[PDB]
């Protein structure tokens, strides 16, 4: 920590001892049901765009790995998560949206997106966690007559709000005459046909487009991904894994007063202060474990490679690894003799230490 | 029905997390009633749909089951999806379709192509009952608490945190709010949510028992 | 605002004014002359034990590294302007059983041997006046560990990295250093100053002060029961001043809190997510796959280590200040203790 | 710009501390005033004899 | 005319706050001293002050330095003049020579510099395609404007971080010499001092 070879007299701070976890828990509610990821993926038709339909998915333990199976996909757009880590976390609540769009326009489903679809039909908010497969349906979705099973809005008075549905039909006005029901002269129908047809060019293709859309664990978990649990142990240093946050720590029990919408407890620094077990209604608080300062009391190396070791504001009862009790924490390695000399080496509250003749040896005093 | 004018008397603060934090001064931005507000109230002994103003804050200091039900939506007379909750002495009723409401919508104590249907415990239980509606990112959430009130002339003195009660993915467009009274005089007082910053206390027992505003009075500003 | 009092001196070429009596009076000067002495980890402060970020804070150099030398030289510093005012006597003079004076009081400024901490009774009323913020110095992790009521600030810094060193020279010794300049002000005079110990009555002494002033030395020989009394009222004063008003010790309270200020602005600032998702670490770690957690930590490490420069940097520029408090406090235990001192409102 | 204010409000405390450090040098500052020129108690007058 | 230096500055943020003393109460204080130390002598400064004729103030003041008070006596018409031939040497260096005033117009220098530079930084891109925040807001989705206001935010607090930190230092400096005018306002005007070269 010096960068040499050759040290001089003195005190110096060279690294910190931490105590290492011996264990390792996972905490994950008792659920045994699988999510019907697979009646979702396939319908013998989909829902149209401005009446897309939102299926939610609870209290069932979900493999994402299987969705792969169920359609000829590429595109698993993700943003706020990882598609390869959503076994190893859980949520509160699973939504599905599933409609049928033109190739064209699968750009516009994502956050802080505008244009036809992601401001007449179908928005998604800025703040969205969750995620995108879209998958090209030219096999199922297509008619060398047209297809006219799929209708989309044009235009509407004003712009949509994310997830928000209007199926409403009436017919548009821009300017004084009322419509009256009649589709005259400024007085359009708002609903109108993508009309599939299989020799049209690779942007003009049907895709099918099912949104999952996640929320986090501000609430009771229900949807987990695959995973065992593991039986719960306290006043020990391991690594828990309470409903997908890791950490390490000392889990303790708890005099908190928890109201029963909460679960979590959150320190001034936003970390996680105490815990709710997701399979009993217990709650534990997260201890950091023994941590703490070394320094190396030393003479010169052309004196002697003898060392004193103080560990900092703790007790000789904390440290896993002459015994005297300072107030700055205690020190190993040096005698404490009830003589006062002259400060050579400053440790703390007013204790010093010395290379002394009483064979030469380290010796701490007042 | 007769409408009288009155003051909120710092009154309409809700649990904006689902987080416990015990003897710590925590500063929110969300949609709150201000403090000191102008809240109306509403004697029904006879009625149009009132706004749904970006939120809306609900109290009802009577007794029994008198009160129950709520209609949001933008249109109510069809042609357009409403939000409709049902209390009784067992269930509550949630439903999102298109209805039939006529101009006085009243439940007889003695309907489209739609989606959302929800069954739940029942919302209601000197009996002083506050409620907050707000309608964020498509979700519709409900938060409420009950109170003993000594005087049913004015709101009380003090602080009641509101703890959150359902969150929906109702999904709607709503603009209008009505109230449904059982037929065989309730009188209730209706506010309007704004996105203010509160400094809210909570205490060692991680109990909300105190709140600022930030745009009240200058003070509030230099308390922020 | 008012500037003060109106007068109108009397000029005259051929009038003067000459005093006819006197006052002796005490006053109190009151100056900081050491802080809190504190070290950081930066690797549990930054990333709290989290091997990657660890992986990804070794490519920033030697950061850590001169921020820890900075740490360390203010703590050595401020030991060093505690000895540098206060270790300034050769030998530990003591005051004799005899407690006459020429009838000056001097009971409530030597020490007490009634109670352990041998403190007089002025310095009692110093230390209880100023409020500590019971720091680092005293060992707490047996206490942080029992969850008695609500998570301390203390305790919440420490989790974080930021411990508070306790200083070399403690307050009993800060004390026996104080009675030794004391005693051997009012035993020997400015002679212990300069060389060793000479003995002299404590009235002649005070004719020998009065010498120096431009009085001659029969006014104190005819008046030494008045000035006798004069100092005495004085110091009740100076007691009952420090019993009433609270208000009079606001330097010292004010490093106090600005040293426990800083500390609680560098761990509120580890809530922040300066453009990342979130500034928990883990949550980043379990919800993103390597190059996006490798982004986000990156942004982290960034914000954390520009925090943690600027409490350092406002740490140098307190402690330059303190340092310069520190040599006027040692000048004026050099001029106005050990000796007497011809400048004007020095 | 609120956009920019909603990003800026990521960053905690550095507005608070660049305030605080700029109303300390502006006390000082009347603090050093104060301490050279207002050493006198009283406002004293020359006579009009000079 | 054109836009001053002064309301660029004042369009940013950045505002000059007075000072608690005005310049009228400076000289009132100045007065006073001036008053107190003609009259007096030094007995102003340890309490009431007492009225002494300024010749016997002056021999006062010569058996100060070593010199018995006869010489004054004796000399006093010749010292007079030579003092208010030194007076107007003072008043003639003054209205001539203008460059000796040039610590506290580097105080005012600095300080004009350091606003400037801060408002001159604000044209900076700091790596973002444009230095104005609503032509990023305007020419971008929501995450590339995020991205570069992200820069510009960074950017911005680094340089009124660099503004904080030099006004910090020369408040430092500026207070060791306000300390010392207080040191030389007591012991030079309010006393006589025998300290050398003080
Ligand atoms: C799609 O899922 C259904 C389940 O409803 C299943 O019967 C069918 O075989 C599946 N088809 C394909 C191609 O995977
Ligand atoms: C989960 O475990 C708890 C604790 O024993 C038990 O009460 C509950 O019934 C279990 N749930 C299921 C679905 O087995
Ligand atoms: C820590 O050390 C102190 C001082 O010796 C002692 O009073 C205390 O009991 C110790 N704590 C233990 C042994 O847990
Ligand atoms: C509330 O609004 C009504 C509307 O006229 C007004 O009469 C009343 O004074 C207001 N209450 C206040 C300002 O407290
Ligand atoms: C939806 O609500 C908004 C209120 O924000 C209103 O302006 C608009 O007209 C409503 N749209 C419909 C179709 O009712
Ligand atoms: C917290 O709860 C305890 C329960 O014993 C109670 O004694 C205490 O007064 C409560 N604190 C409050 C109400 O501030
Ligand atoms: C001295 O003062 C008197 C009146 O105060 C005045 O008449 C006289 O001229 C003064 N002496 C001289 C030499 O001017
Ligand atoms: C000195 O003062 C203390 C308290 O101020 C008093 O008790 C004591 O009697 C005094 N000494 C003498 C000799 O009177």
């Amino acid at each position: 920590t010096l960068k040499s070879f050759t040290v001089e007299k003195g005190i110096y701070q060279t690294s910190n001892f931490r105590v290492q976890p011996t264990e390792s828990i996972v905490r994950f509610p008792n659920i045994t049901n699988l999510c019907p990821f697979h009646e979702v993926f396939n319908a013998t038709t989909f829902a149209s765009v401005y009446a897309w339909n939102r299926k939610r998915i609870s209290n069932c333990v979900a493999d994402y790995s299987v969705i792969y199976n169920f359609a000829p996909f590429f595109a698993f757009k993700c943003y706020g998560v990882s598609p390869t880590k959503l076994n190893d976390l859980c949520f509160t609540n699973v939504y599905a949206d599933s409609f049928v769009i033109r190739g064209n326009e699968v750009s516009q489903i994502a956050p802080g997106q505008t244009g036809n679809i992601a401001d007449y039909n179908y928005k998604l908010p800025d703040d969205f966690t969750g995620c995108v497969i879209a998958w090209n349906s030219n096999k199922l979705d297509s008619k060398p007559s047209g297809n006219y099973n799929y209708l989309y809005r044009l235009l509407r008075k004003s712009k949509l709000k994310p997830f928000e549905r209007d199926i409403s039909t009436e017919i548009y006005q821009a300017g004084n005459k009322p419509c009256n029901g009649v589709a005259g002269p400024n007085c359009y129908s708002p609903l109108q046909s993508y009309g599939f047809r299989p020799t049209y060019g690779v942007g003009h293709q049907p895709y099918r487009v099912v949104v999952l859309s996640f929320e986090l664990l501000h609430a009771p978990a229900t949807v987990c991904g695959p995973k065992k649990s593991t039986n719960l142990v306290k006043n020990k240093c391991v690594n828990f894994n309470f409903n997908g946050l890791t950490g390490t720590g000392v889990l303790t029990e708890s005099n908190k007063k928890f109201l029963p919408f909460q679960q979590f407890g959150r320190d001034i620094a936003d970390t996680t202060d105490a815990v709710r077990d997701p399979q009993t209604l217990e709650i534990l608080d997260i201890t950091p474990c023994s941590f703490g300062g070394v320094s190396v009391i030393t003479p010169g190396t052309n004196t002697s490679n003898q060392v004193a070791v103080l560990y900092q504001g703790v007790n000789c009862t904390e440290v896993p690894v002459n015994v005297f009790q300072t107030r700055a924490g205690c020190l190993i390695g040096a005698e404490y003799v009830n003589n006062s000399y002259e400060c050579d080496i400053p440790i703390g509250a007013g204790i010093c230490a010395s290379y002394q003749t009483q064979s030469q040896s380290i010796i701490a005093y007042t | 029905r007769t409408q009288s004018y009155t003051n909120s008397f710092t009154r309409g603060v809700y649990y904006p997390d689902k987080v416990f934090r015990s003897s710590v001064l925590h500063s929110t931005h969300d949609l709150f009633l201000p403090f000191f507000s102008n809240v109306t109230w509403f004697h029904a002994i006879h009625n149009p749909a009132l706004p749904f103003n970006d939120g809306v804050y609900f109290a009802s200091t009577e007794k029994s089951n008198i009160i129950r039900g709520w209609i949001f939506g933008t249109t109510l007379d069809s042609k357009t999806q409403s939000l409709l909750i049902v209390n009784n002495a067992t269930n509550v009723v949630i439903k999102v379709c298109e209805f039939q409401f006529c101009n006085d919508p009243f439940l007889d104590v003695y309907a489209n192509n739609c989606t959302f249907e929800y069954v739940s415990q029942p919302f209601l239980m000197k009996n002083l009952r506050e409620f907050v509606f707000k309608n964020i990112d498509g979700y519709f959430k409900i938060y409420s608490k009950h109170t003993p009130i000594n005087l049913e002339r004015d709101l009380p003195q003090g602080f009641s945190a509101l703890e959150p009660l359902v969150d929906l993915p109702i999904g709607i467009n709503i603009t209008r709010f009505q109230t449904l009274l059982a037929l065989h005089a309730a009188a209730y007082y209706v506010g309007y949510l704004q996105p203010r910053t509160f400094l809210l206390k909570y205490n060692e027992n991680g109990t909300i028992t105190d709140a600022v505003d930030c745009a009240l009075d200058p003070l509030s500003e230099t308390k922020c | 605002m008012s500037l003060g009092a109106e007068n109108s001196v009397a000029y005259s070429n051929n009038s003067i004014a000459i005093p006819t009596n006197f006052t002796i009076s005490v006053t109190t000067e009151i100056l900081p002359v050491s802080m809190t002495k504190t070290s950081v980890d930066c690797t549990m402060y930054i990333c709290g034990d989290s091997t990657e970020c660890s992986n990804l804070l070794l490519q920033y150099g030697s950061f850590c590294t001169q921020l820890k030398r900075a740490l360390t030289g203010i703590a050595v510093e401020q030991d060093k302007n505690t000895q540098e005012v206060f270790a300034q006597v050769k030998q530990i003079y003591k005051t004799p059983p005899i407690k006459y004076f020429g009838g000056f009081n001097f009971s409530q400024i030597l020490p007490d041997p009634s109670k352990p901490s041998k403190r007089s009774f002025i310095e009692d009323l110093l230390f209880n006046k100023v409020t500590l913020a019971d720091a680092g110095f005293i060992k707490q992790y047996g206490d942080c560990l029992g969850d008695i009521a609500a998570r301390d600030l203390i305790c919440a810094q420490k989790f974080n990295g930021l411990t508070v060193l306790p200083p070399l020279l403690t307050d009993e010794m800060i004390a026996q250093y104080t009675s030794a300049l004391l005693a051997g002000t009012i035993t020997s005079g400015w002679t212990f100053g300069a060389g060793a110990a000479l003995q002299i009555p404590f009235a002649m002494q005070m004719a020998y002060r009065f010498n120096g002033i431009g009085v001659t030395q029969n006014v104190l020989y005819e008046n030494q029961k008045l000035i006798a009394n004069q100092f005495n009222s004085a110091i009740g004063k100076i007691q009952d001043s420090l019993s009433s008003t609270a208000s009079a010790l606001g330097k010292l309270q004010d490093v106090v809190n600005h040293n426990a200020q800083a500390l609680n602005t560098l761990v509120k600032q580890l809530s922040s997510k300066f453009g990342a998702i979130s500034s928990v670490l883990n949550d980043i770690l379990s919800r993103l796959d390597k190059v996006e957690a490798e982004v986000q930590i990156d942004r982290l490490i960034t914000g954390r280590l520009q925090s943690l420069q600027t409490y350092v940097t406002q740490q140098l520029i307190r402690a330059a200040e303190i340092r310069a408090s520190a040599n006027l406090a040692a000048t004026k235990m050099s001029e106005c203790v050990l000796g007497q001192s011809k400048r004007v409102d020095f």
